[PDB]
């Protein structure tokens, strides 16, 4: 009856046979569209899986939750196929659930997922605190911005066909040249500005089919979840700063500081604790230099190949390759003489070197003609031969070899989940992408990104794991409706991020395994002398911010600054020639800081001679090095610069390996795409001709009867290794990568017009780059940074290396009635305190109900609610005054809140004036909700999760001040160089270098990687003469219009490097404090 | 990128002078058929004629030509004019009545913006007042700042003696 069952169930072939069966099912369901056999195969597998159920359920069955899936899927399928029911589309969806069986059928993955789901219960606190903060900031967002994005330029005075989903109302509203939505504008001085003959009005639809708005709760929470991911944010900043003033930019800074930094550091620190909690529970031999030189030259010969390339150097590189195989095939048949080869093929490296010599004597005889070009792609493998001599590469690779047995399961689980999500998405949404294609794309064709087939859905999932989700989710909601699309995307985002980050932590864990002399020597050191020159240093720094385009309009100020520069240089000269009196001449140059001061005195001297002669005027640019004087003046900066040197310079040793991998990928690109990105365009509209009209270049340059045509290159291309590195850097930051990938997948051959999506499989190149060149090296750097941070934390102890010795005492202080007015015995009661909290909560929930479109009977019934709440607060304040000081700080905050609330609800005595804006009082009352973080008066986990910010405020203050000084230097230098650039692409009416404010907003969105490519593509206006070298600019002494690519590239690359290195340390500072508190 | 700035209203015998005049467009993106007219400048009826712009430059066909030069920008955003060897007779108001027209292929709006400046060609320009008062203030400050140090390297020196 139930005896023989075991002899099947535990024999290993009953496992292997079903594993094979599932892999057949999931391949034939997905990587194939071959029909006329799908009515035979499914009726077979419905036999096998029923043999599985009718075996396994006799031995035991519901004791393991995986058996609920196995039974509940197959019983539903069996109810379908043979009964009158026929929900055929739903049947094929459920079968995709079988893919998940790979988890329980592989005990390793079953246990890994078991311990991961067990440890998931540590997160509940952070998830609630995050949703709490998102709710508060989305109420604030509804306060500041509700309704603003309906603003447009309305034609005034009013006077008396196609794809229906793209008609524009251009008779009534004003549109830019190519944009889909009307121009945003606002009444404020610094908002957008109407063209002449238009007036600002609130009318019609929001952007983005309505999905981008703050007009209700819900969508505001969508916007804040978008900002927390900081996914494609810069268009939202542009829209808000066009609908309202630049002053509102403070909001997005605060939001990105709280959410994109602190919360993510809490999640990362908790998962990094859970990982260790889990882990604790478990004949010419010597002559070599010749051959290493005959490696490095071979490396260099590979890099010189580019496009175009004349035959008289092609034959050079061809002989070079032949010569080097004429060396390697000598040395092999030297080493195969060491008595025998049975040691030769025993050592691990030679079972690679002999592959190199076999490849290099394939591609020389009968693979020269009629052979496939990708055979040459393997030539790059030669650079790894350099690794034989290089201990760092060897010991990293050895550290990877050690960890193999563990990483296997995490990689296989992640691949399983990607494949499941891809299949389930293809079956759930695929049909809609073609039934309603006309909403998604004009001319009614499938776009580049969709879900209509398995490969595009796979790419869409990999993209969601990279981020980028919002721009596809808009099309999902536009095509399939929101209630289906939202749960799918949110599932993929959450479980994806969890797996990706747990794998990142696993990699990091793997890798980590004459008395005048005494006079001057006193005058130099009295503290007043220090503070005076410090003040002069900050004055001499801040005065550079005034040199914007309005310099000639501020006619008076210029003359004052013109003399102030000479005052400042005089003071610094009498500083220098005093120190040399005091310290002794030689001891001045011994000390590194005074050397930097001396360089700044030279900058001041050169700057003042240069402006006296026109031929030396370029010297006046030198003064932008002045801010460097701050760095050596103030004690707080020096400790930070030393902590960055102490922590980050030792990473140089491993950085060369990452540069080697990037060089490998760059050559691997130059070989495969160079010269093929050329295309033939309409010279006015920039769109391409179709391949049917102008197949090759010869028609792109016809004999003048019809030549409305231009042949030109593409801004980003792989024509040589130096463009390769830049395109790779642009891929690595996920900025503009989609334009490169579109170029790649469209490309045919050197002189052939590129055609839409011909070799779609090239996405493997960028997938492989994203895996091996970015993700692994990044952790290879972070593990070294952490190892030195621990080293120094042990070499002296100390709260941090980022704080001055005075601040350590602050750190250690911070870490630490009778006259029948019996109201004292009442106001103290828990019963009163809980009531106060219930009031605060009700007032916030009674604020969530508000919406933009709203009937007056509701608006007044919200107004009298907020008035009742101000009455209750005033009554409790009056009662509190009987049981009694203004000594408690929170009791000052509450009394300020009450005064400000009434002086707003009633304004000036409830009749006095206007322009106190409605919904100010709501935010005033809302501010009290901060009480729900105090120790004795709220959920204890919110305090325990906020404690790291308290215990780390000083180091963050120091680091923020250094980031601000660096942003100041780069702002001034960019404000001097890139003004007057023609407005284009990512240079517009809000982000530009016209003034210090806009330059700071540019450098901010650069630091967050919110589209630096859109600025670089504007600086490259000279790349095809889209500019006017001599244009007069009104009101200004500067003629011309041109960027300079060579300076642009250097500027952006250096700023990105420095910012990333600082921000990484800023993350470390928080994560290690969380991990220190969590020790107890 | 455009900036609007007043003109100098002061001119020196025996030199040219530039009468700058700037009128920004609220949107830099659009295009407009500009017209520019400069008025007569005399102690009777000022409106008479100076140098008009229609589709190409034209001539004043009166006696206020020859000592004139077009110094305006290529796109007519700026319409500055230079007068040559200003003489004592030259004096009083100048007026520039620019006007523009836009074409959005729906409604054709028209806007007009006057701009007017006096000038007097004084016998010779005196020095600017600000650029001497500020040089006094600078030299005074640099005297004080160099007696202060000396006072210190008296007091401290005397203290160090012992
Ligand atoms: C109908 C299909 O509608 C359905 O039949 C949906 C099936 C519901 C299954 C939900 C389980 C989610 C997987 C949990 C994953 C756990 C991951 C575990 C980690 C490895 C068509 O929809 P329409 O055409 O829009 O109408
Ligand atoms: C000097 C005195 C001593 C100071 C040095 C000591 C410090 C040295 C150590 C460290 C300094 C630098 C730290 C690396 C941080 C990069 C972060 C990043 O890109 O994001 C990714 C990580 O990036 C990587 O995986 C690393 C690869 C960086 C190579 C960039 C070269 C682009 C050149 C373009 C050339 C174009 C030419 C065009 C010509 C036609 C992931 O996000
Ligand atoms: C399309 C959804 C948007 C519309 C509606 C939004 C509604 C609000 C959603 C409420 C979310 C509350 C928690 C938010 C946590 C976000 C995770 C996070 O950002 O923290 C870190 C990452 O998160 C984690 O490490 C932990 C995440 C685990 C949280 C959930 C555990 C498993 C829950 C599975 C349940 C399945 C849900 C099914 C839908 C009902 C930082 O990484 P990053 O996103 O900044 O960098 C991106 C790199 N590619
Ligand atoms: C022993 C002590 C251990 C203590 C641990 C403490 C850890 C300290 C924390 C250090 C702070 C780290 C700063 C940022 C961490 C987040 C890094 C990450 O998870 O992903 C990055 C990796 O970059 C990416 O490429 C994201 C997309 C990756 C695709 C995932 C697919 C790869 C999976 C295939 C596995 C095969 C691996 C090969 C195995 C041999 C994304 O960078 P970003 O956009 O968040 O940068 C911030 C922007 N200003
Ligand atoms: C650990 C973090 C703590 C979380 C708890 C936060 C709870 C605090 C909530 C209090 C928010 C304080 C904002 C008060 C600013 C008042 C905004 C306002 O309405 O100003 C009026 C005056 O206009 C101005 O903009 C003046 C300059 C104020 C703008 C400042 C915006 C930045 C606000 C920063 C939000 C961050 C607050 C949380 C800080 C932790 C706008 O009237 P309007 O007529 O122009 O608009 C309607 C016309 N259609
Ligand atoms: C000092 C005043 C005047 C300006 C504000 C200084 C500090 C707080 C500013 C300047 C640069 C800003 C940072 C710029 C980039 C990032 C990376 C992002 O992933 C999280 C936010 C974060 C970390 C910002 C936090 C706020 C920030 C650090
Ligand atoms: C309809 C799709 C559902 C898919 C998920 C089904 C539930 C899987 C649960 C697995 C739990 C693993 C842990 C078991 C207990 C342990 O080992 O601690
Ligand atoms: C932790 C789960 C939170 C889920 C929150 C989902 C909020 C996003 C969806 C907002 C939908 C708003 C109403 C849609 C219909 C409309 O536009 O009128
Ligand atoms: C491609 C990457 C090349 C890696 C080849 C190196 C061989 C690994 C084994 C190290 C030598 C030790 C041994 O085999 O005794
Ligand atoms: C956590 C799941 C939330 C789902 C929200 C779907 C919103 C539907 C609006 C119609
Ligand atoms: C204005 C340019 C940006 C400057 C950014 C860095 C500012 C550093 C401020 C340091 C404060 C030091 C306080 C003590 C000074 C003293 O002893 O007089
Ligand atoms: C760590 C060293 C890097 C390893 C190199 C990985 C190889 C990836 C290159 C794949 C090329 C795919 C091109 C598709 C065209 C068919
Ligand atoms: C969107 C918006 O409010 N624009 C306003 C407009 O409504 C108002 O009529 C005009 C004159 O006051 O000022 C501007
Ligand atoms: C005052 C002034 O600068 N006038 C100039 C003029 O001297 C010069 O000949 C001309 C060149 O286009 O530009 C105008
Ligand atoms: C200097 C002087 O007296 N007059 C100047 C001179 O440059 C010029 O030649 C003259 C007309 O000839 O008008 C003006
Ligand atoms: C493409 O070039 C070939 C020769 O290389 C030529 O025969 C053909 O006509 C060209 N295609 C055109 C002109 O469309
Ligand atoms: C320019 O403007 C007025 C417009 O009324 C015009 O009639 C006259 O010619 C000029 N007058 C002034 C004061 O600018």
């Amino acid at each position: 009856i139930r005896r023989t069952t075991i002899k099947v169930l535990v024999h290993p072939f009953f496992q292997l046979f079903i594993l094979i069966s599932v892999l057949i099912d999931c391949v034939f369901m997905s990587l194939t569209n071959l029909p006329k056999w799908r009515p035979v195969l499914e009726n077979t597998l419905l036999g096998i899986y029923t043999f599985e159920i009718l075996v396994k359920l006799f031995a035991r069955f519901l004791g393991d939750p995986w058996n609920w899936l196995d039974f509940s899927v197959t019983v539903f399928e069996v109810i379908i196929r043979y009964s009158p029911l026929d929900f055929i589309p739903t049947l094929q969806t459920a079968r995709t659930l079988r893919i998940l069986k790979i988890i329980p059928l592989n005990q390793g993955l079953k246990s890994l997922v078991g311990v991961l789901i067990h440890c998931l219960k540590q997160l509940i606190g952070v998830i609630i605190l995050t949703l709490f903060f998102l709710s508060i900031f989305s109420l604030i967002g509804m306060g500041l911005f509700m309704g603003n994005l309906k603003h447009k330029c309305f034609r005034w005075p009013q006077e008396n066909t196609g794809n229906p989903y793209y008609i524009r109302e251009t008779e009534n509203f004003y549109y830019l040249e190519g944009e889909r939505y009307a121009l945003l504008c606002g009444n404020r001085t610094d908002a957008g500005q109407c063209p002449e003959g238009y007036v600002c009005v609130k009318a019609g639809i929001n952007p983005d089919q309505g999905f981008t708005n703050f007009d209700s709760f819900g969508w505001a929470l969508f916007a804040l979840f978008r900002l927390m991911a900081q996914d494609y944010p810069e268009v939202l900043y542009h829209q808000i700063l066009y609908a309202s003033g630049k002053v509102y930019m403070i909001f997005f800074v605060v939001v990105s500081f709280l959410f994109s930094f602190y919360m993510a550091s809490l999640f990362l620190g908790i998962l990094a604790m859970a990982y260790e909690e889990e882990k604790q529970r478990v004949m010419a031999p010597f002559t070599d230099l010749f051959l290493i030189i005959c490696i490095i030259l071979n490396v260099c010969f590979l890099t010189l190949e580019h496009y175009p390339m004349s035959k008289q150097t092609n034959t050079l590189l061809n002989i070079g390759n032949l010569v080097f195989i004429g060396i390697f095939t000598a040395e092999m048949i030297f080493k195969i003489i060491a008595m025998h080869p049975y040691g030769y093929f025993q050592v691990g490296w030679n079972i690679f070197d002999s592959m190199i010599v076999f490849h290099g004597l394939i591609e020389l005889c009968l693979a020269n003609v009629a052979g496939m070009a990708l055979l040459r792609l393997f030539r790059m493998l030669r650079i790894f031969k350099l690794g034989k001599y290089w201990p760092t590469f060897q010991i990293l690779m050895w550290s990877l070899s050690n960890s193999w047995v563990a990483l296997k399961d995490l990689v296989l689980l992640l691949f399983t989940f990607i494949f499941f999500s891809a299949a389930f998405g293809m079956k759930l949404f695929g049909k809609n992408y073609e039934e309603f294609v006309c909403h998604i794309d004009k001319d009614c064709q499938l776009p580049r990104w969709h879900m209509h087939d398995f490969f595009h859905s796979f790419l869409n999932v990999f993209r969601i794991l990279c981020g980028e989700w919002v721009e596809t989710l808009w099309d999902c909601m536009e095509v399939a409706g929101q209630s289906w699309c939202i749960p799918f995307y949110l599932m993929v985002i959450l479980i994806g991020n969890l797996l990706v980050l747990y794998l990142f932590l696993a990699l990091v864990s793997s890798f980590s395994s004459q008395n005048i002399r005494k006079t001057c020597c006193k005058i130099v050191e009295n503290n007043w002398f220090k503070c005076f020159i410090g003040l002069v240093t900050l004055l001499s720094t801040g005065t550079l911010a005034f040199e914007d385009i309005y310099m000639d309009q501020r006619k008076t100020i210029k003359i004052l600054l013109e003399y102030a520069d000479m005052i400042f240089t005089y003071i610094f000269i009498l500083e220098m020639l005093l120190k040399w009196m005091a310290y002794g001449f030689k001891a001045y140059f011994s000390n590194g800081w005074y050397r930097l001061d001396f360089v700044v005195v030279i900058v001041f001297c050169l700057s003042l001679i240069g402006k006296t002669r026109e031929e030396l005027k370029p010297l006046i640019s030198m003064k932008f090095l002045r801010p460097l004087r701050v760095l050596s003046q103030f004690e707080r900066m020096k400790v930070v610069v030393r902590a960055l040197i102490k922590t980050t310079l030792p990473t140089l040793n491993v950085f060369l390996v990452c540069l080697m991998i990037w060089l490998i990928f760059s050559i691997m690109g130059v070989d495969l795409f160079a010269g093929r990105f050329y295309e033939c365009i309409d010279p006015t509209s920039g769109e391409r001709f179709p391949s049917s009209e102008v197949m090759n270049k010869s028609r792109c340059e016809s004999l003048l009867f019809n030549e409305s045509m231009l042949w030109e290159n593409a801004k980003m291309n792989f024509d040589n290794v130096g463009n390769g590195f830049l395109s790779l850097l642009q891929v690595a930051t996920f900025n503009g990568w989609i334009t490169i990938m579109n170029s790649a997948i469209d490309s045919v051959a050197v002189n052939i017009q590129p055609h839409f999506e011909v070799n779609i499989y090239m996405y493997c190149y960028f997938i492989n780059f994203i895996i091996f060149g970015v993700f692994l090296p990044l952790s290879m750097l972070i593990t070294v940074i952490i190892d030195n941070f621990n080293k120094h934390k042990i070499k002296l102890g100390g709260s941090n290396i980022f704080i001055t010795v005075k601040q350590r005492k602050q750190y250690r202080r911070l870490k630490k009635n009778k006259l029948q007015g019996f109201i004292f015995d009442v106001v103290t009661s828990q019963a009163f305190n809980v009531i106060v909290m219930v009031l605060i909560c009700f007032q916030a929930i009674a604020m969530m109900i508000d919406t933009d479109v709203q009937s007056l009977q509701m608006s007044i019934a919200l107004y009298w609610i907020n008035s009742i709440f101000v009455m209750l607060y005033t009554m409790e304040c009056i009662l509190k005054l009987i049981a009694f000081y203004f000594t408690i700080a929170w009791n000052i905050f509450d009394f300020m809140v009450v005064i400000f609330s009434i002086t707003g609800l009633c304004l000036p005595m409830t009749v006095g004036s206007y322009l106190v804006p409605p919904s100010l009082v709501q935010l005033i009352l809302l501010s009290r909700i901060i009480h729900m973080l105090r120790l004795g008066k709220g959920p204890k986990v919110f305090h325990n999760l906020m404690l790291p910010l308290m215990l780390s405020l000083p180091a963050l203050l120091n680091i923020i001040l250094l980031i601000f000084l660096v942003m100041f230097i780069y702002a001034v230098f960019g404000m001097y160089n890139f003004a007057y650039v023609k407005k284009e692409a990512g240079i517009n009416d809000v982000s530009n270098f016209e003034t210090f404010g806009n330059s700071m907003l540019c450098l901010f969105q650069v630091a967050i990687f919110a589209g630096w490519d859109g600025m670089l593509d504007a600086i490259f206006n000279s790349k095809w003469s889209d500019c006017d070298p001599d244009k007069i600019n009104p009101g200004t002494q500067v003629r011309g219009d041109c960027g300079n690519p060579s300076v642009g590239i250097f500027y952006f690359v250096s700023y990105i490097l420095i910012s990333w290195l600082i921000i990484v340390n800023m993350y470390i500072v928080v994560v290690m404090e969380f991990l220190n508190i969590a020790s107890k | 990128v455009c900036v609007e700035v007043p003109s100098e209203t002061e001119a020196v015998q025996g030199n040219p002078m530039k009468l700058r005049c700037i009128s920004c467009m609220k949107r830099e993106e659009v295009e407009a058929t500009t017209v520019v007219e400069w008025f007569y400048r005399p102690e009777g009826g000022k409106d008479f004629l100076i140098y008009e712009y229609r589709n190409g430059h034209q001539e004043v066909e009166s006696p206020f030509q020859g000592r004139l030069q077009w110094n305006g920008s290529k796109d007519l955003q700026d319409v500055s004019i230079t007068v040559l060897n200003v003489t004592l007779n030259d004096s009083g108001l100048y007026t520039c009545n620019v006007s523009r027209e836009f074409e959005f292929e729906a409604h054709r709006p028209f806007v007009k913006t006057t701009r007017l400046i006096p000038l007097r060609v004084t016998e010779e320009a005196g020095e600017d007042f600000t650029s001497v008062v500020s040089e006094i203030m600078m030299y005074i400050l640099l005297v004080f700042l160099t007696l202060w140090l000396l006072i210190e390297m008296i007091y401290c020196y005397r203290k160090v003696s012992k």
